[PDB]
């Protein structure tokens, strides 16, 4: 132990401390690789010629006919896949996954925050419906063929807004962890005349591009309005969108694991040929809640509230009648509020009292 | 064809039923039946669940004001 | 209310050590009518327990047939209520060896249990004292008929587990019908409550040689080959060195008999290099 | 964007209740938010505000940006209404 203290005095810092120099020297040499590369030109490919010419056009540019990379599939490089290029020498190099509309990106990308199944409360015969109907094909298909039919298409939920079926799809969607495009119909009309169809368009392609995918189109009325023909331009290109999204659900390129819910106030407006089955093969009846339902509703999102001594439920239940969903849920948020409006760090039943009656006037 | 067996249902006399159902609301019928079989756990459709799909795809409940009528 | 039933508690008790079955069903017929008007908590559970108490201990069946039957009838029942009212009348028809009133009074929970309810569990625990019940008296078909009433499918209470095996139960008794598409079907709709039926546990010997004499029955070979080969893998059975050569012993005279595909070319060249065969060195050979 | 608004409450006059209902309603939760996840809930996201159409909603926003001194982005309904699709 004369030289050997804890490490010679000096390795210590030496042997890592110092080695930290080895990490830099590992950055430079991703900076070595990154430079000896040269960058590629981006492009669709538009046809196959032969074996092995390919007529590429690249992005807002000339177009040429090119090889590919010796090792490459070329069972993948169908027409319209965007695919790089080599700047020079004009070779396939690899293979893009197909470009996704900015809009469609954004409706893609929205976190549905992982929401669990216990926060829907009383809503359990639909909620089971709908687990059936989209999740049961994107869990054991091999049930439904050997049953002896065709998964379904997809299902809308009807019923008053405030009633949770964006919450019960979201669910759905963190259930089944796969890709979950939100989507309210309202905000794929365009002025421009021809974008609201193309947009749909687009959605449908990233769903097939990324199976499985749940498309939930909310306050679908706003689409599938019924056709008429008095022949106004607004609601005729609605017409246009609404025949683009029935071609795109049951039209002719069949849908496997896109799976779509669709959420709307009044089912009844609806064009029939939507209506139709093989296109929306389940009405589910997302309603008011009900008693047991409402308390429920109460319950369930009682529990980040802190609570002191004695909150129970039946009495808002009773005196908070023709609630729904958020309301309950803006009862238990206005609760906590009035919980600092006396500066308390807990709830109590009065508490809980007069903020349904707060409530209650704001839904009068 | 491709469903499993019904076990001796009047498949003739749903046929029977004077109901203006288009070849989708057929398909309905026959996918809803096998939906309740699967619900219920039983591979082999009757009917009873054949016939809970058949009143739940033909709906048309009126709801409408008698006066219309 | 619970002041006058928790001191009438002594008082109904001393009265109900004389038999006098009339009036204090009356009383108690008023009493629990009133609570469940005014839906409290603990006097109802205590008065109805109460009630089946004396008519189980005054040892009479049409009386505590009359409350089931009216407190069924009669409305506005807490279903809690109801629940420990059959399960204490569960409690109080599996200990007593009396065949005539056993089969009466499994018949009366049979046809009291519309509704089933959160301890429809310890009612399967009944319908299975009637399994045993049917077993001894020689009903087969309408066993299994009866046990598969009380459906596990509908049966939602809590995951089923491997506490509600009566999905197992009915394949054992429809083996002893010998109906192996019932058992096919369970297992094929099992999907809702996990593929495999929970690990690490002892009905897996049971649940594994039904599948293995219904298959012996059928005349398939493979999927036997597999299961008997699983049966030798588990740590379950090398406890005792006799019953790991017994078994191995039927395993590979279970093996040998089978025809040739693929699979079982994998099966065979990932099995081959066992090193627990050793000790009985004839099968090996 | 402008980050500096001028105002003292000095220049909002007769909106007392209001102007103090505006301190609890945002700079409030904002500087006792540690009080507001004590209490397990989340802090309210925005006001209502409602009055005759010269009613000063606008210079008192202005203050509320400038006592608790920070940045203040702005939207005009009436801004809103044309410009057809793009608002939002
Ligand atoms: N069982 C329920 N029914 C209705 N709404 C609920 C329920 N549980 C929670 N909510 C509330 O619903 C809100 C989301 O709006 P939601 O009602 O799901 O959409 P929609 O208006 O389309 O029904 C959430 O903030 C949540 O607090
Ligand atoms: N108490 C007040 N103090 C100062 N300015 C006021 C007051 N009340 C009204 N105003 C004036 O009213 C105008 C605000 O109008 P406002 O209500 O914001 O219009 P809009 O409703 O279109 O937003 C401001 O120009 C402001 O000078």
């Amino acid at each position: 132990l004369l030289e050997h203290k804890e490490i010679d005095g000096r390795l210590k810092e030496l042997r890592e401390q110092l080695k930290e120099l080895t990490k830099q020297y590992e950055k430079s040499e991703n900076d070595l690789k990154a430079l000896q590369s040269v960058g590629q030109i981006v492009g669709e490919v538009l046809k196959q010629l032969t074996e092995e010419k390919f007529i590429v056009k690249a992005t807002n540019g000339p177009r040429y006919v090119v090889g590919c990379r010796r090792q490459l599939d070329k069972s993948k490089l169908k027409p319209g896949t965007r695919v790089a290029l080599d700047m020079t020498t004009l070779t396939i190099m690899r293979y893009l996954p197909r470009e996704v509309d900015p809009l469609v990106y954004n409706m893609s990308h929205e976190d549905p925050g992982n929401v669990s199944y216990s926060e829907i409360g009383g809503l359990s015969e639909q909620i089971r419906e709908l687990r059936e109907v989209i999740e049961l094909p994107l869990t054991n298909p091999e049930l439904f063929q050997r049953v002896g039919i065709i998964p379904p298409k997809g299902c809308l939920l009807y019923g008053p807004p405030g009633t949770g079926k964006t919450l019960l799809a979201r669910a759905v969607a963190s259930q089944l962890d796969c890709n979950f495009l939100k989507v309210v119909s309202s905000s794929i009309v365009d002025k421009y005349i021809g974008e609201s169809a193309r947009l749909i368009r687009e959605m449908f392609n990233y769903a097939r591009d990324h199976q499985p995918c749940i498309i939930f189109m909310d306050e679908i009325d706003a689409i599938g309005g019924r056709r008429f023909s008095e022949g106004t331009s607004a609601d005729r290109e609605i017409q246009r969108t609404l025949m683009e999204l029935l071609n795109q659900m049951d039209g002719f390129d069949t849908l496997h694991r896109v799976k779509m819910i669709m959420a709307t106030n009044r089912p009844d407006t609806l064009d029939p040929a939507l209506l139709r089955p093989g296109r929306l093969d389940r009405k589910i009846h997302i309603d008011l809640p009900n008693e047991q339902a409402r308390l429920d509703i109460l319950k369930i999102h009682a529990g980040p509230i802190t609570k002191h001594g004695e909150i129970d439920y039946e009495a808002i239940v009773k005196l908070s009648d023709g609630f729904n969903g958020a309301d309950l849920r803006n009862v238990c948020t206005e609760a906590g509020m009035f919980a600092i409006r006396a500066d308390h760090d807990f709830v109590v039943q009065e508490d809980f009292m007069k903020a349904v009656r707060k409530v209650a006037d704001s839904k009068k | 064809s491709k469903m499993n067996l019904s076990e001796e249902v009047d498949l003739e006399d749903y046929v029977a039923r004077p109901d203006k159902i288009s070849g989708a609301d057929i398909n309905s019928i026959c996918q809803e039946s096998g939906m309740l079989a699967v619900r219920e756990n039983r591979y082999i459709v009757l009917a009873k669940d054949f016939e809970k799909a058949y009143k739940t795809v033909i709906k048309k409940d009126e709801q409408e004001h008698e006066f219309y009528k | 209310y619970s002041a006058t039933v928790d001191q009438r508690l002594p008082e109904c008790a001393k009265l109900a050590k004389e038999g006098r079955l009339q009036e204090v069903i009356e009383t108690l017929l008023s009493l629990e009518k009133q609570t469940r008007t005014a839906s409290d908590m603990v006097s109802t559970s205590r008065i109805l327990v109460a009630v089946v108490k004396m008519c189980y201990e005054a040892k009479e069946w049409d009386l505590l047939n009359e409350n089931i039957m009216l407190l069924s009838k009669r409305r506005s029942q807490l279903k809690q209520a109801v629940a420990k009212m059959v399960q204490q009348c569960c409690t109080y028809v599996e200990e007593i060896t009396d065949l005539p009133i056993k089969l009466r009074l499994i018949d009366t929970l049979r046809m009291v249990t519309e509704g089933k309810i959160y301890v429809e569990i310890e009612r399967a625990r009944l319908t299975k004292t009637l399994a045993t019940i049917k077993e001894q008296n020689g009903d087969v078909k309408e066993a299994a008929s009866i046990l598969q009433e009380l459906q596990v499918e509908t049966y939602g209470s809590m995951e089923k587990k491997e506490r509600v095996e009566f999905i197992l139960e009915q394949m054992r008794l429809c083996l002893a019908v010998k109906d192996y598409i019932r058992t096919q079907i369970i297992s094929k709709k099992i999907n809702t409550k996990f593929f495999q039926e929970e690990n690490t546990e002892k009905l897996k010997l049971k649940y594994y040689n039904l599948m293995i004499q219904l298959d012996q029955h059928e005349g398939s070979y493979l999927s036997i080959c597999k299961h008997y080969r699983a049966i030798y893998d588990t740590p379950c059975i090398q406890a005792e060195s006799e019953k790991w050569q017994q078994a191995l012993k039927s395993v590979v005279l279970y093996v040998i008999l089978a025809p040739f595909d693929n699979e079982q070319s994998d099966l065979v060249h990932r099995i081959s290099g066992d090193k627990k065969l050793e000790e009985i060195p004839k099968y090996k050979d | 964007v402008d980050e500096r608004p001028t105002e003292q409450y000095s220049d909002i006059g007769g909106l007392d209740k209001q102007i103090q209902e505006l301190v609890e309603a945002i700079v409030l939760p904002m500087n006792h938010k540690e009080k507001f996840e004590n209490l397990g809930i989340q802090p309210p996201k925005g006001v209502l505000m409602y009055g005759p159409p010269g009613t000063g909603k606008t210079l008192l926003a202005r203050a509320c940006a400038a006592q608790t001194k920070a940045t203040f982005l702005k939207l005009a309904g009436p801004q809103l209404v044309q410009m057809f699709i793009g608002d939002g």
